[PDB]
RNA sequence: GGAUAGUGGCCUACCAUGGUUUCAACGGGUAACGGGGAAUAAGGGUUCGAUUCCGGAGAGGGAGCCUGAGAAACGGCUACCACAUCCAAGGAAGGCAGCAGGCGCGCAAAUUACCCAAUCCUAAUUCAGGGAGGUAGUGACAAUAAAUAACGAUACAGGGCCCAUUCGGGUCUUGUAAUUGGAAUGAGUACAAUGUAAAUACCUUAACGAGGAACAAUUGGAGGGCAAGUCUGGUGCCAGCAGCCGCGGUAAUUCCAGCUCCAAUAGCGUAUAUUAAAGUUGUUGCAGUUAAAAAGCUCGUAGUUGAACUUUGGGCCCGGUUGGCCG
């Protein structure tokens, strides 16, 4: 990169969700984009926890390059970051795997499959197995 | 129309919520509570767009529902609550309680208060009356029945409560002199110690007031609440002590005074 | 459904469609300033419209008023900060007097032609669209900017974009590799 | 009429003829530079007899 | 005094005077008898669409003494049989009976164009493939 | 309101059912590719039925085929392209005129386009555009679509009633012509 | 008295004869859901408001009802009417004016997409659910900003004019310059990163991307109104053209083209409606001898309007503002 120094601006320490949020300013002269990977790195560092406590997302670059402002978090366990932040983000962290429910259309259709049977249904595959077999 | 509302439209939200005219159709419609919904504020709204300690609203629920939280020394994990005008909200992060009273602007304000005073509340009355059993019973104005009151104490008076219980400490005589503080109305948020009051039997009786500046003005006797003698308020008043100004000398204040 | 996002239209139409006056009056702005269509002298109409406007209902109010007093102060003031009044008018019995070269006296366009190193009006207005000069920390890609008078001492050629710096761009690029290089096979 | 062609591409080789359709004048410089070209035009220069002129001539 | 009743206390004659007076203007009268709605083969429409039904010419008032080729169209949405004038020239030959015309106005709220003794709709697309572009030579006309 | 939905059905008695209808379409590829086979292919993965059983290598070139799902019976027609008094013929009887166009190879100036003027001039009943190049995605991952903007754009200047071109290479888009066949 | 959750002709019994009206009842019509608003901008008005918020009403048409705190509930039921679906013919089943789609209709309106990440709502509930809602697609409905080129050299004509010893070169600007040179770019593409619920796009940015036929701007006009052509040829009521006045029985200022010019400009043009213009709706603000208009005259009710007159002046301090040599 090219002397980053990532700005942490309008701090408030947050308990009751057990995290420090802020406002990440970022300078970048004369480089592209600043990557939020590489920001977790960086401010880490500075907020002496660990990669996976930190969170950070936004990051519209500001016209014409060389600065870019975001928001970020940063928490006091890995724990108790995962307790309190959005499964897509961790996701996006590698803290979780994308579990794969279907397609959403698709459940419904499942969904409503199910108004059409009374109780555990077992008994009517169990008739249609014979009235339809002979 | 078949039966209650459920929603509440943003664009009908009050104003003095403050919220965004984007970023979602539907504001928080406050629960059933104390306080009427149009005068209420919801925890939602006093949490992420006044403190901003929550971003979404799920955040909200993951606040409230992790207990961290209480209005009048009870949990309240709802999230419309619907929090009103004096009252206590405790938070356990970093011993912080807020009252919630208005400002000169019309707006309830972040007034953070020391743990002391944020024992007791205050309370008009707005009945008295005997219960069965002829008990006699107050009903202040958050809805807080309070069982055999000291009888001196009739209408439009006002009421410490404890919050420990619904013990009554010390009540105020609603008499000129004594300062008011204005909830509702144009004139909401300025404290000003009642020249007099007018009778007019066959309702909405007028009620003098004037203000440490000479500013005299009225508002109808249900937008007055009594805080106290002249100068000597029950309650921590916020930066402004109902002394609304000028949009003049906000020129003076806000960009004259604060510069370099 | 949300709420409706508010819109409002700028430029103002003349009335009078063919004017022989003002079909030839309005070109010469359009030479010296260097604008792209007579929209571009509409809109300035508009905003002297509307503060001929504001100022012409104050007048109609007494002095020592607070609505005059305020919204006037306010008004004049926002007129100062922006340049297009002078300093020694700040009157209001004078914003009535202003006048359309006093807008496009302070569009950057031409601020950076008066100000130097544009050498025309219109070599300006190709230096703002394509993206060289700059105001401060930002750079400006749009003319009708209104350079607000303290803006006036930062005004320049961008940090990135050649002739500010780093770089020669791309046609220096396939001259000097591309050319001078391919005499080296 | 034909118009598919190259416009089938959205641009690689359209018309590889270097014929010349007019000597330098096919063209008008549009849009902010055809303002340039008027204020040269209507204030610069021209005229025919004296100041009531016929900005369109007859040619002579 | 200035015929009109100036009193104070006198609004109900003033503004019943001005419902009766408002009857005498023709557009006030257009509005509240809905005639845009009865008579006025396009009913209240700007355009409308109809059938072709022939196609004629015309003997037209002095001075331009011509044949000025108008159509009848039959309208769908009434029944109506209204003639229609073909614009710019030609275009007589874009047209056959039994197409799909769609019509709008001549510009003086029906009358004329000029000489042309009762026709009051000029076509504007037909088949959808717009005359305009037709006379340009822009687009093609497919039969039907 | 009820004379004209009245013969609003009455219009649609002879072109409706299992007894006593049919529809006639022909396809009719605009340029020398494509081979329509395929375009019937393509047209009728959408029926979801056994339609898909006639229309084998086994050539018919005229199609008796009824469709369940709109219960509707079409007589698809494929015309050779060496005749051309065959296409003009064959759109001389039909009721819709499935036009093919290409990605790849342009349309042909000396036999394409003296297709469209000549059906367009001898009278079309009805006709509908289809893009059906594998190609249109193939080729083009450079922003796939801009293709058709030069065909809907080429496909309007003889007849300008028709918004956009088909794809048949994408589901619902292929329902819509079977949609609009039916 | 009944009935109702409850006042009440809400309903029954008995009794009385009243109740509304030209200060316009009642009846008819409304291409009439009502407001908050919108369009037009001297003032005063006129026209519109199905449509993002509030309020009502309806879920094919009428009626009835169950259950519940709350329904005369229709993504509840019952019957009848009108439609219409499967049927083995015995029966069974339904209401998109939710969302997306169709079909008709029309002058006139898009996807059978992605998702609960926001917004909020519901339940036994932080978790489940939500075509409420959001995201993308289509989208020239309307808005905002604004690319289609900027600069040099050489040479010819200038207008200046450098110091006016200027009779040195051109201080400095115009054109025509195919005379030339580089120099700067985005539209577009693209590794990436940010963006996102995941994506597309934007804001960033490696790599790539002007030279003219290129990365080619239209739509309307060129008698007057209404600014721009009688210039060059064609045509001779011959079609044309023309909102209005008209141009052309032939040396076309208007027809047809070619140049050239104008106006607006990613927009422009036409139809229809409406507002302005309109002091051709008149309260502000018209007109009535002769141009449209004074009723054949008088009485006369409602309506509208209706003479004057009833403690005035003088003292007397208090008493806030403005203005000042006083500063």
């Amino acid at each position: 990169s090219d002397a980053v120094t990532i700005r942490t601006r309008k701090v408030i320490s947050n308990p009751l969700l057990a995290r420090k949020q802020f406002v990440v300013d970022v300078l970048h002269p004369n480089r592209a984009n600043v990557s939020k990977d590489e920001l977790r790195e960086k401010l880490a560092e500075v907020y002496k926890a660990e990669k996976d406590a930190v969170s950070v997302f936004g990051f519209r670059t500001q016209f014409g390059g060389g600065k870019s402002v975001g928001f970020g978090l940063v928490y006091n366990s890995v724990a108790e970051a995962k307790k309190f932040e959005p499964t897509y983000r961790l996701v996006r962290y590698g803290l979780a795997e994308k579990v794969e429910k279907a397609s959403r259309q698709q459940r419904k259709q499942k969904k409503n499959r199910d108004k059409k049977i009374f109780g555990t249904g077992k008994r009517l595959a169990k008739k249609v197995a014979r009235r339809n077999a002979d | 129309a078949r039966g209650p509302k459920k929603h509440l439209k943003r664009l009908a939200a009050p104003h003095h919520w403050l919220l965004d005219k984007l970023s979602g159709c539907y504001a928080p419609r406050p629960s059933a509570g104390p306080h009427k919904l149009r005068e209420s504020l919801p925890l939602i709204v006093f949490l992420r767009n006044r403190l901003k300690y929550a971003l979404n609203g799920r955040e909200v629920k993951a606040i409230l529902m992790q207990r961290h939280v209480k209005v009048d020394g009870k949990v309240r994990t709802d999230t419309t609550y619907p929090a009103g005008f004096m009252d206590v909200i405790t938070l356990d992060a970093t011993n912080e309680n807020f009252r919630l009273v208005y400002d000169v602007k019309g707006r309830f304000a972040v007034h953070r208060i020391t743990d002391e005073e944020a024992s007791y509340k205050l309370g008009k009355v707005k009945k008295v009356q005997l219960g069965k059993k002829g008990v006699p019973y107050v009903v202040t104005h958050d809805g807080r029945t309070i069982r055999y009151p000291d009888p001196n104490i009739k209408v439009n008076d006002t009421v410490k409560i404890d919050l420990a219980s619904g013990k009554i400490t010390d009540f105020i005589k609603f008499d000129a002199g004594k300062l008011v503080y204005v909830t509702g109305g144009r004139n909401l948020g300025r404290i000003g110690t009642i020249v007099h009051k007018e009778r007019h039997d066959g309702g909405f009786d007028l009620v003098h007031i004037k203000d440490s500046l000479d500013n005299t003005f009225v508002t109808r006797l249900n937008n007055v609440f009594v805080i106290g003698e002249q100068g000597k308020p029950y309650i921590s008043l916020p930066k402004g002590k109902g002394i609304k100004l000028s949009i003049a000398e906000e020129r003076d204040r806000r960009r004259a005074q604060q510069g370099l | 459904p949300r709420a409706p996002r508010t819109y409002s239209k700028t430029y103002s139409t003349p009335k009078r469609p063919y004017e022989s006056s003002r079909l030839d009056a309005e070109l010469k702005l359009a030479g010296e300033f260097g604008l792209k269509n007579k929209k571009e002298i509409y809109r300035i109409s508009f905003q002297l419209s509307k503060i001929r406007r504001a100022a012409r209902d104050l007048l109609t109010r007494d002095e020592k008023d607070p609505k005059r007093l305020f919204e006037g102060n306010a008004l004049i003031r926002r007129l100062v900060r922006v340049g297009v009044l002078s300093e020694d008018k700040k009157k209001l019995d004078y914003v009535l007097a202003l006048k359309v070269e006093d807008f496009l006296e302070r569009r950057l366009q031409t601020q950076v032609y008066k100000l130097g190193l544009a050498k025309s009006v219109h070599h300006a207005r190709v230096l703002i669209t394509q993206r060289h000069i700059a105001v401060g920390k930002q750079i400006v890609n749009i003319p009708s900017f209104m350079v607000r008078l303290d803006s006036e001492k930062h005004i320049d050629f961008a940090p990135t974009s050649p002739f500010g710096g780093a770089r020669p761009g791309r046609v220096a690029r396939r001259n000097a590799a591309r050319k001078a290089e391919a005499s080296g096979e | 009429a034909k118009v598919h062609g190259s416009l089938a591409r959205a641009g690689k080789v359209k018309s590889q003829t270097p014929k010349v359709e007019k000597t330098e004048k096919p063209k008008k410089p549009k849009g902010r530079a055809y303002k340039r070209l008027l204020y040269t035009r209507r204030f610069v220069n021209v005229t025919l007899v004296n100041g009531k002129r016929r900005m369109n001539p007859g040619p002579s | 005094g200035k015929g009109k009743p100036r009193g104070l206390n006198s609004a109900r004659k003033l503004r019943v005077h001005r419902r009766n007076n408002r009857w005498a203007e023709n557009n006030y009268k257009k509005r509240l008898l809905g005639t845009a709605f009865k008579s006025s083969p396009f009913g209240g429409s700007s355009h409308a669409k109809g059938i072709v039904l022939e196609k004629l010419g015309i003997e037209s008032k002095q001075p331009n003494s011509a044949i000025r080729k108008c159509v009848r169209v039959q309208l769908i949405k009434n029944g109506k049989k209204v003639t229609a004038f073909v614009p710019n020239d030609g275009c007589l030959n874009f047209v056959d009976e039994n197409d799909e015309v769609l019509l709008a106005g001549f510009g003086r709220k029906g009358k004329a164009k000029g000489d042309i003794p009762g026709v009051r709709f000029k076509v504007v697309k037909v088949s959808g493939v717009s005359l305009l572009a037709l006379w340009k030579e822009k687009k093609e006309k497919p039969r039907s | 309101r009820a004379q004209r939905i009245l013969d609003s059905i009455e219009n649609r008695k002879l072109f409706e059912g299992k007894n006593g209808a049919a529809k006639i379409i022909t396809i009719v590829p605009l340029v020398n590719d494509l081979d329509p086979l395929d375009i019937l292919y393509k047209l009728l993965k959408c029926a979801d039925d056994e339609g898909i059983m006639v229309q084998e290598v086994d050539s018919k070139r005229i199609f008796n085929v009824h469709i369940k799902k709109f219960k509707s019976n079409l007589k698809i027609i494929i015309p050779d392209m060496t005749n051309f008094l065959n296409i003009l013929d064959c759109a001389k009887v039909a009721d819709f005129v499935v036009f093919g166009l290409s990605g790849v190879q342009e349309v042909d100036e000396e036999f394409g386009e003296q297709i469209i003027r000549a059906l367009e001039l001898q009278g079309i009943a009805s006709y509908i555009g289809v893009i059906s190049n594998l190609s249109a995605v193939h080729e083009k991952e450079k922003f796939q679509l801009d293709v058709k903007q030069s065909l809907e754009s080429y496909f309007k200047h003889f007849f300008p009633s028709e918004e956009r071109v088909y794809n048949l290479e994408k589901n619902s888009d292929a329902l819509n012509v079977l949609r609009t066949l039916c």
